């Protein structure tokens, strides 16, 4: 019999690992093609400075983390622990943005 | 006999847009207050928007391009087109007079 | 006498 | 012309950035809205950096017109001057 | 002898005043200098958003079948349009109430 | 025999007349005291103007009215009708206040 | 010396606020929370409004300090000046 | 002969540029004139923010194990300290990441 | 061949400091970029402050007293008495020396 953790097991070993590092958890290309895919809608023949990309990543990650603290805390006032889309939906509508 | 001292607000502007947009349509004191203190505010607005604008850029002069960039920034979309349509149209106008 | 194309 | 670079966010990467956030266990129907948001968000952040370049008469957006963008939008970010 | 002194928002043909806006842009600590159609650019924006406001207050009043414009038909003139709403966001206007929204949950299951 | 409503039609009632209303709900006697005696820890003998206290109230209210819709968004979201602490706490923590 | 005044926010004044929010149940523990709630809020405000009045020298608390006190804390409020 | 430049900074027993403040207070379009101790008061209250700052940074790498400050310690010093944390509760630190917090729900029951 | 145009910096200031308050500790480059973004930041906001304070009282000049009601504006508890504390002692050194 193989060994096997239990289910949630290895999602709070996931969880401490990334909350102790720091280094960016999106990959650096999909983002840059993403960033340059939504600027072309804004100008054409857009250049962008390497640290501009690595900013507006650096932006987007905090975001993003600060959006699932809220999404997490939202689903466990649901007495739940999975999240879904609606505690999105709450924790950005309580937060002013829809 | 001491009469109050001269205090500056925008009603009389207000009162003759409004009787350009709505003829049989009055306001009431509180009401004229409202939109006073709603023009001063996005005046700041935009004022403060153009002055960081022109410090960015390391210019000493606020201009009708600054203060464009600036309504672009700070109104959401169709606003801000439509703003920005009717000050080129008086920025041109006033040229064209003197 | 003043009308806005916002509104259409 | 670049198109469908959405799907760049691979869910492996929404499931770290939850983790980094606390979640212990994300549904499947997570990973298209927070993909949804956070275009949203990147659109709000590069049409203000894009507006900043524009006015300065460039055509390279710069780490500094990302900064002020975030500043305009209370996002203030620390080290990108 | 000097010519007829003409306002420069009539010669914008806008209501808002452009020597006042100007005047105040000298003197508000925003830049060193103040270009000449900057106070004409600006008198018009602000002129364009009273006026969709207003427009928006005013059919508000007559549907409430008033006529005169109240804090009550500005904030539901501000709060009905998505654009003013979010421009004003975080702008609380004074006995301007709210908006009628009852969530769907809470009424009786009929 | 003597006619009773139902638990949550004078609700609904109650909460029709007043978002028809637009009225201030807090008395203004007990307001004005609550803040003068918060204001004695600042700085003894303060004077308000009755604009100040107004504008304190309006301020109050409106804040105070957001904060339970925010409240009723999360107490629908944990699958109730009724408004609790925790919900409050909720919301003020998505907010960025607690 | 004035004291205990947050008890004159009545519970049929803090029902109606909650109608107004389009609260339809109200728990008996919420009376409680709104007040601590309250009470910090308009602690910060007269607290900014009281350092206006302050550095201009004034003993009266005038509408303007409280306008730009609920500014400063990003709650502009109209109709006052 | 003129007497031998001492600078504004060395003066008030501060490290952070008195004169460069001032020029900056000038040349920043805040007002129209610039009192000679609103330098010095500036100064003064950046150096000991900073002196906070740096401490606190200082405490979080020696409890690192590390000699030099890096972007997580300014992060673990800002958000560890409560004043610290609202004074910079809308600031992104890059490179910073998060605190290690678990909701006790998600905690496996002993 | 040619050098780069100057930047000034906050980074020997903020160097002094460090070793003023941990004698053995050093500072990396992206540390150090934060550190200067943030004094920039505390920069602008106290300026900012203060303007404001000048133009409510139809003041033209930026004083300590100024600063001093922006720094007690802007920052919370003991930081803001700590600051002041701090500033008024070196106003009142510089004053004393000359």
């Amino acid at each position: 019999k193989p060994h096997r953790y239990r289910p949630g097991t290895v999602a709070l070993r996931e969880i401490r690992r990334y909350q102790k590092s720091t280094e960016l958890l999106i990959r650096k290309l999909p983002f840059q093609r993403l960033v340059r895919e939504i600027a072309q809608d804004f100008k054409t023949d857009l250049r962008f400075q390497s640290s501009a990309v690595m900013a507006l990543q650096e932006a987007s990650e905090a975001y993003l983390v600060a959006l699932f603290e809220d999404t997490n805390l939202c689903a466990i006032h649901a007495k739940r622990v999975t999240i879904m889309p609606k505690d999105i939906q709450l924790a950005r509508r309580i937060r002013g943005e829809r | 006999k001491r009469r109050k001292t001269r205090k500056e607000s925008y009603a009389i502007y207000v009162y003759k847009v409004l009787k350009q947009v709505h003829p049989d349509t009055g306001i009431s004191s509180k009401a004229m207050s409202i939109m006073n203190s709603f023009v001063n505010d996005v005046f700041e607005r935009i004022a403060g928007e153009a002055s960081r604008l022109a410090h960015y850029n390391k210019r000493s002069t606020i201009t009708s391009r600054e203060i464009q960039t600036a309504v672009r920034l700070l109104l959401p979309g169709e606003l801000a087109k439509h703003a920005v349509s009717e000050g080129t149209k008086a920025v041109t106008k006033y040229t064209s007079a003197k | 006498s003043r009308k806005s194309m916002r509104q259409s | 012309v670049l198109r469908d670079n959405i799907q760049g966010i691979t869910k492996p990467a929404i499931r770290r950035l939850a983790r980094r956030g606390g979640v212990k266990r994300i549904s499947g129907l997570i990973y298209e809205e927070t993909r949804g948001v956070l275009k949203v968000f990147l659109e709000n952040v590069i049409r203000d950096a894009v507006t900043y370049t524009e006015h300065a008469k460039r055509k390279t957006v710069t780490a500094m017109d990302v900064v002020y963008a975030l500043k305009r939008q209370g996002r203030t970010l620390y080290g990108f001057g | 002898t000097r010519a007829k002194a003409k306002t420069r928002s009539s010669r914008a043909g806008l209501q808002f005043p452009v020597g006042r806006v100007h005047r105040l842009l000298r003197k508000g600590n925003y830049a060193e200098r103040v270009g000449a159609g900057a106070p004409v650019y600006l008198a018009a924006v602000l002129e364009y958003l009273t006026a969709e406001i207003l427009e928006l207050a005013g059919n508000a009043a007559r549907d409430n079948k008033k006529t005169r414009i109240i804090p009550r038909h500005l904030q539901l003139a501000v709060r009905n349009d998505e654009e003013l709403n979010k421009l004003l966001g975080r702008v609380t206007i004074a006995q301007g109430g709210v908006l009628p929204n009852i969530q769907s949950v809470l009424l009786p299951k009929k």
